[PDB]
């Protein structure tokens, strides 16, 4: 028993015997694989054609939801017995089942049948019809590559896979996101996503990961563990790689982002497709980011949250950091939590794969709390965003609750929904934006290394206003701060005594441990 | 029969104009202060050196994605700035923004070398939210932008040598 | 007209502007006052307009200019010379006025016909080019109202003046007859304007267009620099001629020379593509090749022009005698020499020619049709 | 290539097929057997197709044709005879086996050289044109694969065969080395798809593109009933040939004649807007006019057209003799009159051509240049 | 420029074709089964002339609206059905539908005189949905249909006569 989607998840969740495929960019190729006896589908990311493809590769598909019938018969009062016969014997391609425990039953004794009934078939194309398929494809200049998400070269690599390098054709199966437009430009009536299948056959045998269970809640001990860290600044942030798998350039992406946090000892929590993706990947040991790293919610861990709906999990650790560690209320107060979230709690979600309309909706509800969200570069086609302007002094401009004074602070955050381009920039960015004005000077130095450091990992050179966050000596990288005080006196033309190793004047505000950060005037003493 | 790279993206009713190399190059040349938006496509098939060449003529470069080490890389990052597309967008149609020399905003934005379906929401932006003043965004890259104002037609990655006798046309006429 | 084009700013844009042969007209500003201003002798617009399409692109004559199609519509016939394009006659005139005659650039011709004209009462204004007293010698348009105004406008500018901007100007300050003077390039947006089936801008008002000969108009920037090396001041310039080979310099002291060759250098850019000599689209053609010095060289093209010159004989306000051929073909062989030698910078531009499924490049016509 | 266009089924339905001027070449149907079948000439599909852009309108002779731009890419050289097109030499020759001499239409070269290509395996398959054993002289598309098959498809057939069919075929077919014989447009299409940039079909095998001299093809119908008016029925013609201003029509009875003028109304729509006698745009194009009796006129344009007469020559399967200059001269002669006489059919249908601003109407071309 | 009669109407990258009348009326000329498309506008400028000038040609009309009064007024009413455009396109579209003569379905539609916005979904509805059997639609009106195959141009009221010239030629041509 294996599973596609947050289904996969919940399922596991209830048995460690079942496993997962993987995220909704592999479903029309499992599927199109016919290893499945039988299809049960309930509801939400299932691909819409399924009837059609559960048909091609003769498997009976069994749906349990109302929002999803595909025009088939609701057979929920007829006895289990007379439902399998009816697919057994082929005269309906599926059935609808709203009777959990009915389908249930039907599931599990129709594919014992089919399993034995469908031995004999294959369904990806053979090696000579692999070969005519190359051979055939004309190369065109803008047909299937036009049609195509991501832009994928297929008419290149089928000719060089028809010249005898299969290659360029294999490397396509893990960019390819399983959308299926490409073959319907396709004149000559090639199954584009058989053909990549059938190149990257060896590699799509060989995808054997391993993922821990979703956990769900995060453990009042683990608040009360990380809390003051967390607020202070010296764990870096919770870094929470969630959403769709509509990503620009494959699905190692959201491993590269998991591993090099965790490194950094970030709190790493994962859902939905980014945590199936991310465990597809193993180290130089052989080891999955699950297998090598606790499930702990604490710095340099790596936790599977859980499905879709387990993202609910990530806003109430905040809230609970909140409510536990700062003793505020959270009965009906939304907004001085959701205050205290966007001021001292170091978080940064990151959707690289953005694409529903669910992951509209999470984003939103993240970023209502105060916790900023990157996403890939199809986030764009949301439309809207929501950006700061860094150059625009009123526009930063915080209370501090103590007395009721106005204070400019850095941007941190400095946007709230922000669309990134490639992995290069997206992780150093998503280190930006855990920084926040109640950092103390050990947690914006722990901070700070990891921007400053991977910043010049991606991209090659440090920031070009990365001083914004520096308001004394002791915010500085400790290994390089003689050479920062330099840089900041001679590139930035702060008045610095080398000499003392000391900053006289250019930070944006004066560091006062005891600023009490706040947007609300209701929050001023 | 012009083909946006993404057949799907028929924005609307005003769609960009295809344009010759020496019009894009003279667009660039007129402008008073215009600003060359390089992508994470500049790192490939040697198109930063037409992007150095452009900028070497006094043209601020923006270098999004991670395109900024390509620069570092190559040893010119001399009026080249880091910055995420989507603020550069957001900052561009923003009149009170003062640029990256903070002596004001850029009248002509050109992209070359960036991912299709993102540098086409920032040029959709900016013909859309950038018009008083009026903020003019062309392409010079492979791809037709129908949300550019003016732009080259879509030209396929393997007659990339077209693309380039085109790009150092533009170049040669900034 | 035939063969018309619907088109927008960024149709101008790409087409005109970016393409380096606007030859400033001034057509695309004097009907956008609400978005068009022009710079460096360019129109620009600095806030995003909406119309679906634009008479910027409608009335600009390098966007499309059917000159045949044209021709048909305002001479009931197209042409048989290629050189000086379709008229009816060429002849030599002078104006009989010694004021007029004095303060013309050759024999007042056109001086002489608009203040007759106006003092007949058929013109209530005369849209032709005056000169900036705060600026030296740079053209701009005037909206003559009396014979004054006219005889002010007298001589010519080398400078491009936006022409058509003082048309717009007349048609929307409530004047009834309206005549205009025009290089071919004014003179073909003009037509533009005249004959549009898109736009209604009560362009029937201009009942003359009467066209000047042209070679070229010089960039100020390029034209002063030669003022200066030539130790002439523009205050101090009282006429500028060319003739003889020679571009002549008038001032108190006397007139100062140079050879019209070395001068090329400062002609404008969009000069560069102007394919008509002769102001092919005019209802009369003045110029000074062909006649003989204080002598203008006139083409009669439409009724009205032929109109035009009998009445203002019969008035004596001219005096006209015929042309040898020699001196007509000394016009024919300037024409075929601004037309040869800017085809050739047309074909460096202009995309491949087709015709039918057939395609080449146009300086390659020849190899394909013979 | 450069001047490409891109276009589909719609864009080949608007400017071709509704344009009356399709060729019956048969590129679009050998490169779209998915969508594309033929009925009465002209190419149909019976159910959308979703490509953006299609080989239907890439491939197609009359879509786009850069015919100076092609020379460049096939000859590194543009024509200098407007009316033979590009070449190198112009000779006389025959075959010397008997039987392909007694088989070919003139001197059977074409049957010569394809069959030396295949004795010497320089191709492993011949694209021809045959002959229906149901419908008479309805000419087919023959993939030859032996000498045998190579002689079988000898003669003209003077009806239309969609030729480029068999090409596609042969290039499905496994074929690594092939020949084609073609008309003139047959030619324009093999050339568009061996340089096209938009497809790749595996063009590159087709290692000789032989070209026929062709005035005209004859549709079916109307030369039929121009047969029986001749009281002669298709199936008892041995051979036709057109000569001595006479259509020659073979049969065991003996010949029958009739002046070529009253063959022109049996001539294909599409034929008529043909700007290419010569097929200038072969390796060698191979005719009658200028040559005697049993022998052929061979243009030698390519360097592979050269390199194959000299070692046909070298293997003695055709001898080559100088062609005189009156001989070359009549070859001109019909090339300049089909071209002059179908520019004349192409500027009726044909949209107005534009230079750069400039809009006329093709027709009055030389009204404007002169 | 071709410009839709709703500038808004922009419905997707498969946009309609200019055509020469002459090409639009051999394309009525070579279909097996044209049926002309008339709606309520044919009951001005004397359009209804060119209309019954293509009956005569031997072509069914589909008279929607209430055309079918203007073509009672005029004494042509043979061949000529009585039908909304809703049902049209739906029985167009369906297969199976024998058409008006019980002789099989349509391979060309022709629209002319028609409400734009209606006759415009009309064609789409054909287009998008009359795939096989391939329905071919074409407009022979005043307007430029982006949702027709074929088309002409925008043409203005105001300019009638030059329309009228044109849908004259298609005539002939037929
Ligand atoms: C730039 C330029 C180039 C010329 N080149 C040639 C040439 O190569 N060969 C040739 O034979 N003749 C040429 N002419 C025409 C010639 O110089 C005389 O203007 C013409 O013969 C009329 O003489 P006139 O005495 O009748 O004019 P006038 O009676 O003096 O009246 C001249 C009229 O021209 C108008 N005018 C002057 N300058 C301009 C301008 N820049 N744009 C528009 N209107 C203007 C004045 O406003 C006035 O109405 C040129 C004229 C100009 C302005
Ligand atoms: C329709 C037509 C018109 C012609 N008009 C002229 C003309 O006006 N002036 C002139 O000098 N020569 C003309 N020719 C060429 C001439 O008739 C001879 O075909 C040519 O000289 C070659 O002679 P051959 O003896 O070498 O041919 P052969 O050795 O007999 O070989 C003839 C070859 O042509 C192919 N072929 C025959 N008919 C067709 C066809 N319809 N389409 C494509 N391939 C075909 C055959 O399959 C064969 O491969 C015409 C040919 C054709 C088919
Ligand atoms: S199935 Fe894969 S290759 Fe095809 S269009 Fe979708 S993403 Fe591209
Ligand atoms: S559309 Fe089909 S034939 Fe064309 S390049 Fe793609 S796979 Fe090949
Ligand atoms: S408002 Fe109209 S005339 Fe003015 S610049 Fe815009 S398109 Fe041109
Ligand atoms: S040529 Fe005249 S109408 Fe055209 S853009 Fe220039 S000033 Fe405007
Ligand atoms: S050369 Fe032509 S474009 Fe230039 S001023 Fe004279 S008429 Fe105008
Ligand atoms: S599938 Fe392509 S080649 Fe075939 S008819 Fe359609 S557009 Fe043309
Ligand atoms: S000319 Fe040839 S390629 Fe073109 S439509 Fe006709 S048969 Fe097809
Ligand atoms: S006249 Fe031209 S189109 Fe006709 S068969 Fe001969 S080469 Fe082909
Ligand atoms: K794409
Ligand atoms: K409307």
């Amino acid at each position: 028993v294996a599973g596609i989607c947050c289904t996969a998840i919940d399922t596991t969740r209830y048995s460690d015997r079942a496993k997962i495929v993987g995220s909704i960019g592999r479903q029309l190729r499992f599927v199109r694989s016919g290893i499945a006896d039988v299809i049960m589908v309930d509801e939400q990311c299932i691909r819409a054609d399924i009837l059609e493809q559960a048909k091609r590769t003769h498997a009976p598909l069994i749906a349990t939801n109302d929002k999803a019938l595909y025009g088939l018969v609701d057979r929920t009062d007829d006895s289990a017995d007379d439902i399998i016969t009816i697919l057994v014997s082929g005269k309906e391609p599926g059935v609808v089942i709203l009777d959990p425990v009915k389908a249930g039953e039907v599931a599990v004794r129709l594919v014992q049948i089919m399993h034995e009934k469908r031995k004999g078939l294959v369904h990806l194309p053979t090696d000579e019809e692999f070969k005519e398929y190359v051979e055939m494809c004309q190369n065109c200049d803008a047909n299937c590559v036009i049609a195509c998400p991501q832009g994928l070269p297929i008419g290149e690599a089928n000719k060089a896979a028809a010249a005898g390098n299969i290659e360029p054709l294999a490397e396509l199966f893990d960019l390819c996101v399983g959308c299926g437009r490409c073959e319907q430009v396709c004149k000559k009536h090639i199954p584009i996503v058989d053909v990549i299948h059938k190149a990257a056959l060896p590699l799509v045998r060989a995808e054997k990961g391993m993922i821990r269970v979703g956990r769900g809640p995060v453990l009042d001990t683990e608040i009360r563990n990380v809390g003051a860290p967390l607020v202070l600044g010296t764990i870096p942030g919770i870094i929470a790689i969630v959403g769709c798998g509509n990503y620009p350039n494959g699905t190692k992406d959201v491993y590269i982002m998991a591993k090099e946090f965790v490194e950094r000892k970030y709190i790493v929590v994962l859902t939905g497709c980014g945590a199936m993706d991310a465990a597809l990947y193993r180290d130089e040991d052989g080891k999955t980011l699950y297998e090598k790293y606790p499930g702990d919610f604490d710095g340099g861990c790596i936790v599977n949250i859980g499905s879709c709906v387990s993202n609910a999990h990530i806003h109430d650790a905040a809230i609970k950091v909140a409510s536990i560690f700062a003793r505020r209320n959270i009965r009906a107060n939304y907004a001085e939590i959701a205050d205290y979230i966007l001021n001292r709690v170091g978080a940064c979600g990151m959707a690289w794969g953005a694409m529903s309309q669910k992951a509209a909706s999470i984003a939103s509800g993240v970023n209502r709390i105060g916790i900023p969200v990157v996403i890939g570069p199809h986030g764009w086609k949301y439309r809207r965003a929501y950006l700061g302007r860094k150059d625009v002094d009123r526009d930063w401009m915080v209370y501090d609750a103590r007395d009721g004074s106005k204070v400019r602070i850095e941007p941190a955050p400095e946007h709230l929904l922000v669309a990134a381009d490639t992995l290069e920039e997206a992780i150093p960015l998503m280190a930006r934006l855990c920084f926040r004005p109640t950092d103390n000077s050990m947690g914006r130095q722990v901070k700070l290394t990891h921007y400053m450091d991977l910043s010049m990992k991606y991209l090659g050179k440090y920031p070009d206003d990365w001083p914004v966050f520096v308001r004394t000596e002791a915010d500085l990288p400790l290994a390089k701060k003689e050479e920062y005080l330099r840089i900041l006196k001679e590139d930035y033309g702060w008045d610095v005594d080398l000499e003392a190793k000391k900053i006289i004047s250019g930070p944006i505000r004066k560091f006062d441990v005891s600023f009490d950060a706040t947007n609300l005037e209701q929050l001023i003493r | 029969m012009n083909i946006p790279f993404d057949i799907g993206n028929i924005s609307g009713p005003e769609m960009g104009r295809i344009a010759t190399p020496e019009a894009l190059g003279r667009a660039i040349k007129n402008a008073k202060r215009p600003l060359l938006v390089v992508g994470s496509e500049i790192l490939e098939d040697g198109l930063i050196d037409r992007a150095i060449a452009i900028g070497k003529k006094g043209i601020p470069i923006a270098a999004t994605a991670h395109s900024i080490k390509g620069f570092v890389d190559a040893g010119y990052t001399d009026n080249v700035y880091m910055v995420g597309l989507h603020e550069l967008a957001n900052n561009i149609k923003s009149p009170d923004w003062m640029g990256f020399d903070g002596k004001g905003g850029y009248d002509l934005v050109a992209v070359l070398g960036g991912i299709y379906y993102s540098t086409s929401q920032f040029l959709i932006s900016i013909k859309n939210c950038a018009t008083d003043p009026l903020v003019r965004a062309i392409s010079i890259d492979r791809y037709y932008h129908i949300a550019a104002r003016m732009t080259f037609d879509n030209i396929s990655r393997k007659r990339t040598d077209e693309f380039k006798e085109m790009l150092d046309r533009v170049v040669q006429s900034i | 007209m035939k063969f018309d084009e619907k088109g927008s700013i960024i149709d101008l844009e790409t087409k005109v502007v970016y393409s380096n042969i606007c030859c400033y007209c001034g057509a695309c500003g004097a009907f956008c006052t609400e978005y068009i201003s022009y710079e460096n002798g360019t129109p620009v617009t600095k806030q995003k307009c909406f119309e679906i399409h634009g008479a910027c692109f409608d009335f600009c004559p390098r966007t499309f200019l059917p000159v045949l199609e044209m021709e048909r519509e305002l001479f009931g016939e197209v042409r048989s010379d290629w050189e000086l394009g379709y008229y009816t006659d060429i002849v030599t005139a002078r104006a009989t006025n010694p004021e007029i005659l004095e303060k013309g650039q050759n024999g007042g011709v056109v001086t002489a016909l608009l203040t007759h004209l106006i003092d007949e009462g058929k013109i209530d204004a005369a849209c032709i080019t005056g000169r900036s007293d705060d600026e030296p010698w740079k053209p701009e348009p005037l909206v003559a109202t009396t014979r004054d105004e006219i005889l002010k406008g007298a001589g010519s500018n080398y400078e491009q003046c936006p022409a058509i901007m003082g048309v717009g100007e007349a048609l929307a300050n409530g004047s009834e007859n309206i005549a205009m003077v025009g290089l071919p390039c004014h003179i073909q947006a003009m037509r533009k304007i005249q004959l549009s089936k898109a736009f209604d801008v009560g362009a029937s008002r201009v009942k003359y267009a009467i066209g000047l000969l042209c070679t070229e108009t010089f960039d100020r920037d390029l034209l002063h620099a030669k003022l200066r090396e030539m130790k002439i001041k523009a205050e101090d310039v009282k006429k500028f001629d060319i003739g003889e080979g020679k571009f002549k310099v008038f001032t108190e002291e006397g007139v100062r020379t140079e050879k019209i060759a070395t001068m090329k250098s400062c002609m404008r850019d969009g000069c560069k593509v102007c394919y008509d000599f002769a102001a092919e689209l005019a209802d009369i053609s003045v110029g000074s090749i062909g006649s003989e010095e204080g002598w203008n060289t006139v083409l009669i093209r439409s009724k009205a022009g032929k109109e035009l010159i009998d009445e203002a004989e019969k008035a004596k306000v001219i005096e006209v005698k015929p042309l040898n051929e020699a001196s007509i073909q000394s016009v024919k062989d300037l024409a075929s020499r601004k037309k040869s030698e800017n085809m050739d910078n047309i074909v460096e531009i202009a995309g491949a020619t087709k015709i039918l499924h057939l395609a080449v490049k146009p300086q390659e016509l020849s190899l394909l049709l013979g």
